[PDB]
RNA sequence: GAACUUGAGUGCAGAAGAGGAGAGUGGAAUUCCACGUGUAGCGGUGAAAUGCGUAGAGAUGUGGAGGAACACCAGUGGCGAAGGCGACUCUCUGGUCUGUAACUGACGCUGAGGAGCGAAAGCGUGGGGAGCGAACAGGAUUAGAUACCCUGGUAGUCCACGCCGUAAACGAUGAGUGCUAAGUGUUAGGGGGUUUCCGCCCCUUAGUGCUGCAGCUAACGCAUUAAGCACUCCGCCUGGGGAGU
């Protein structure tokens, strides 16, 4: 557990000091439980369970990734240099 | 946003009243409604929802309604707009239909007059 | 936080008893354990035989240790004569 | 790995090739290093006595530790090497003391791991121990026949063999070939299975490269003639035309057995493959 | 019938509680039903793992008599 | 453009689970091998015979080797998108449910093509091979018997990696959302009664069943887990053959 990335990326665009649900918060949780859970996937490469869940987290991060872009523009560059994203 | 099936499922089991979240055409539809006479009052409470208070529509006071057989369908996603000269009238009279304008509603002769046919019921 | 269980072998002497316990203990201590509680059951009848061993001297241990050293508990368990059987099982 | 080249020419058509991903360095170590010539399949007397040996590529031998008779010093593993005296590759080991040896590399071996060989030690894959010291299923390889003679059996490349039982002065060893067998159990064995595991799956590809790996050509008895073999002869192609195939000296070679009736070594043999 | 966890208030049944597993197996050994126990379906769950656990390290038996 | 929190997510606190991947481990039984005791049958069927047995079977006792599957628990029980998932342990890992509403403020639904997963059989390479058993052989049966029954038995069933991409892959019922009598089981929760709990009772969420209103239906039946009343989007149908050629 680490409310280290919580903090880190709730401050960054902070509409709350104990914000939880700013895009930029779920994003990053996202962001992180994706990458571990790839290299999970790295050894474990026929767990396909699993890895619809993988899917799915890409796809819900993809998906507050365009609500960014199309809300505040600025706001979603910051975003993903930080995260080092693409898109 | 379809009350329309919420009274149709209601009216079917002969119910008293219903709550149906309320939005501004939805309550403006409900006074069109209640031009015949369903609706006795509502409750607007601090609004947490907007629509919340519902519209608390009361067809159904008495144990038999005498404005029963209430009876909708025109209401597809597909939008469907009236001409003022070509609009339609419910079994020739006897029914109406919620034509939707910049300023008017109701009967053929609020369609010529009012102008904007936009939306169509039954 | 895990449990370990282990039944050692009944033709064993009260000194050489105590040289494998002591042993096994330093295989968790030593790879980053901390041993929060131990038990001795003592000598049990065993509900069947093991490597022609009717009885044999049950020995519990907590540990609170990060896997490794559980893990190794095993690799020597299994090696060694002198336990018989073994379990690791996590605490609730 | 296996690296499969593409079809470029009808040389490579099929030809596949180790990746060597295992190799750690290209340079031998010189001190350990003998010289090795060719013989061509002859005897002292010069005499050709095995067949379709010849040619192939110059090498040098390197001294392997089959003994693994450096107890209670550690080691760690340098390199691991190409050999091309054998099918595994090599592990250079860095003795404490300054000692260099090499050993067979046993599937796993990392550059760094630390080995050690006598009664005290752990089982550990490349370390080497006396047989009554092994577990009972521990997976081993370069078992010794003789007490401080060398690893003789189960060598080659991807090859282990498995401890079954101990008989006090013997330990049961389920051999490679599947030979359930009795060994001393003072006779040392490694840990392990022989790495180079994929070794079998390489397509050869082409003639010539048998010929690097000095085999020459096997001709086939029946296009001899009877002078020459026992299938030789007939007019146009022949089948065998014979009670049984024959070998060039004339003793059948499809099924029948020639391990010496009366071997001193049938008490140790437990089940046959 | 009557659950003896939920009656008892027991929360956690240990597999080397030899003595409580005793009253849930038959004399030849075999796992006793919900239906003669009349134990909850949750603990029926955690007493069988507790079982096979005991079994496991001899403190029960697979099969006997 | 500005708001909002009911949708949808996040946080926080609980809960259950044969969800998945990897490594190790256990007991029962079958088979084979060895050995002790013992001796004429065993086995099999509708009835037989081929088989296996005096080179000592079968039975019985003990030990060894090996493979596969996990009694009891076990339940219109659970979990999973589906296929599926059932000994135990650890490692790694996905989702769901409940509660709380601190946070976000339509961020949602569906989804041709695309990409992935996908029972069993099958295929490739390398392993493994107890039991079972396509083919194949023998014994019967029969008019015949390229079957059913019997005795054997190869591939295969198992493992790793890759391929194949289909099933009455079924609830023969696409997904999402709302709305529309009741009664009764059961799984995992939550809240609240008088009560010290247990227990009983009331309420409630999400599953899983049964019965049954209205409505629907050609009928059979469906019926808050709709085949009812609605809206969105996708897939599909258009007489039988020919032909899924
Ligand atoms: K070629
Ligand atoms: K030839
Ligand atoms: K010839
Ligand atoms: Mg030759
Ligand atoms: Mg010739
Ligand atoms: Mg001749
Ligand atoms: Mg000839
Ligand atoms: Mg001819
Ligand atoms: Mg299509
Ligand atoms: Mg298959
Ligand atoms: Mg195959
Ligand atoms: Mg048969
Ligand atoms: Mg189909
Ligand atoms: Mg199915
Ligand atoms: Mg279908
Ligand atoms: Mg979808």
């Amino acid at each position: 557990i680490t409310q280290e990335r919580k903090n880190q990326l709730i401050n960054e665009f902070k509409t709350h000091e104990s914000d939880t649900g700013s895009p930029e918060v779920q994003i990053a949780i996202l962001t992180d439980s994706i990458n571990n859970l790839n290299e999970h996937l790295r050894t474990h490469k026929k767990d396909h369970h699993s890895r619809r869940g993988l899917l799915k987290m890409v796809g819900k991060r993809r998906n507050l990734l365009t609500y960014l872009r199309n809300k505040d523009v600025t706001r979603y560059r910051e975003l993903i240099n930080k995260l080092g994203l693409r898109r | 946003a379809d009350m329309l099936t919420r009274i149709r499922n209601a009216n079917m089991v002969r119910h008293e009243k219903l709550e149906i979240p309320a939005s501004k055409l939805k309550r403006e539809i409900a006074e069109i409604l209640k031009r015949e006479g369903f609706i006795r009052d509502v409750e607007f409470v601090e609004d947490s929802k907007q629509g919340i208070i519902r519209v608390f529509l009361k067809y159904g006071q008495n144990n038999e309604r005498v404005i029963t057989g209430l009876k909708r369908i025109s209401k597809p996603g597909l939008r469907v707009y009236a001409k003022s000269n070509e609009v339609p009238r419910v079994l020739n009279g006897l029914g109406i239909a919620i034509i939707s304008t910049s300023q008017g509603v109701l009967t053929d002769k609020e369609a010529r007059a009012k102008q904007a046919g936009g939306e169509v019921l039954a | 936080k895990y449990e370990v269980m282990y039944i050692i072998r009944p033709n064993i002497d009260e000194e050489s008893k105590k040289a494998v316990i002591e042993r096994f203990n330093n295989v968790l201590t030593s790879n980053g354990a901390e041993i929060t509680g131990t038990k001795d059951w003592g000598k049990r009848r065993l509900a069947y035989e093991i490597n022609d061993f009717r009885d044999g001297f049950y020995q519990i241990v907590n540990v609170q240790s990060d896997a490794a050293a559980v893990q190794e508990f095993d690799r020597l368990a299994k090696i060694s004569d002198d336990i018989i059987r073994h379990i690791v099982v996590k605490e609730e | 790995a296996i690296k499969k080249y593409k079809p470029t020419s009808n040389g490579r058509r099929g030809m596949t090739t180790s990746d060597f991903a295992e190799i750690t360095t290209d340079k031998p170590e010189k001190s350990l290093l003998a010289p090795l010539h060719k013989k061509g399949g002859r005897n002292n007397q010069g005499k050709l006595t095995v067949r379709h040996q010849g040619g192939g590529h110059k090498r040098q031998y390197r001294v392997i530790d089959f003994k693994r008779d450096k107890d209670g010093i550690p080691g760690r593993v340098a390199t691991v090497e190409y050999d091309p005296n054998r099918s595994a590759n090599i592990a250079l080991i860095n003795y404490a003391d300054g000692e260099k040896r090499y050993i067979l590399a046993p599937k796993g071996i990392q550059v760094g791991t630390e080995i050690m060989s006598g009664p005290e030690a752990d089982i550990k894959v490349g370390n080497a121990l006396p047989l009554i010291n092994i577990p009972v299923g521990t997976v081993v390889h370069n078992i010794e026949l003789k007490p401080g003679k060398g690893g003789q059996l189960v060598r080659s490349a991807g090859t282990s063999a498995q401890v079954l039982g101990k008989e006090g002065k013997y330990v049961l060893v389920r051999l490679n070939s599947g030979e359930v067998r009795m060994i001393l159990s003072a006779c040392r064995a490694s840990i392990g299975q022989v790495g180079n595991e994929q070794h079998e799956l390489i397509n050869i590809g082409k003639a010539g490269r048998s010929r690097w790996k000095g085999i020459r050509p096997t001709v086939r008895g029946s296009v001899m003639n009877p002078n020459d073999h026992p299938h030789g002869g007939g007019e146009g192609r022949a089948p065998i035309g014979r009670k049984s195939p024959m070998s060039p000296w004339g003793k059948p070679t499809l099924g029948f057995k020639t391990r010496k009736k009366k071997n001193k070594s049938d008490k140790f043999i437990v089940r046959r493959r | 019938k009557v659950c003896y966890f939920t009656s008892n208030g027991i929360t956690h049944i240990d597999y080397k509680d030899v003595d409580l597993l005793k009253k849930f197996v038959s004399e030849r050994g075999k796992i006793l039903p919900r239906r003669v126990t009349g134990t909850n379906a949750k603990y029926q769950r955690k007493l069988t793992a507790a079982i096979k656990r005991a079994r496991q390290m001899a403190l029960l038996p697979y099969v006997s008599g």
